[PDB]
């Protein structure tokens, strides 16, 4: 799985 | 003999927020950020060994997760919204030293005052053939 997440 | 030099490849990234007031609508990119692959102050510049550089994205950039910087300087500026790995690939002019894969883990702004500011560096040393 490729991830990518906001800081907040 | 076996002869080789150790040569320092800094991968690293900056960004600054980008407040709502100057984002076009529907873009949900809160940042503008800047990965850049460059060597150490203190030897020689890198445009002597290196051939170019990808950068591979996270797939939220498709069709333009897969960029080539075939000339200095090795950047690349985007907007966006997250953090993720960036992979960085660095082929090299004399094609006797290997390619190297690089993984620089983005991180964005959190002042949130709109100047930009210094997120990650991810240091590697290589080796080339002397």
């Amino acid at each position: 799985a490729a991830r990518k997440s906001a800081p907040a | 003999s076996r002869l080789f030099v150790k040569k320092t490849i800094v991968v690293g990234n900056v960004s600054k927020y980008i407040p709502p007031d100057k984002r076009e609508e529907n873009d949900q990119s809160t940042h503008k950020w800047m990965v850049y692959v460059r060597g150490s102050r203190r030897e020689p510049s890198i445009n002597h060994f290196v051939k170019k550089v990808w950068f591979f994205l996270h797939p939220s950039y498709k069709p333009n997760d897969l960029v080539e910087v075939r000339e200095p300087p090795f950047h690349l500026t985007r907007r966006g919204w997250g953090e993720f790995p960036v992979r960085v690939q660095v082929h090299f002019k004399d094609s006797q030293n290997k390619r190297i894969d690089i993984i620089h883990n983005l991180k964005l702004d959190r002042t949130y005052t709109g100047l930009q500011t210094l997120g990650a560096e991810t240091v590697v040393d290589v080796e080339l053939h002397r």
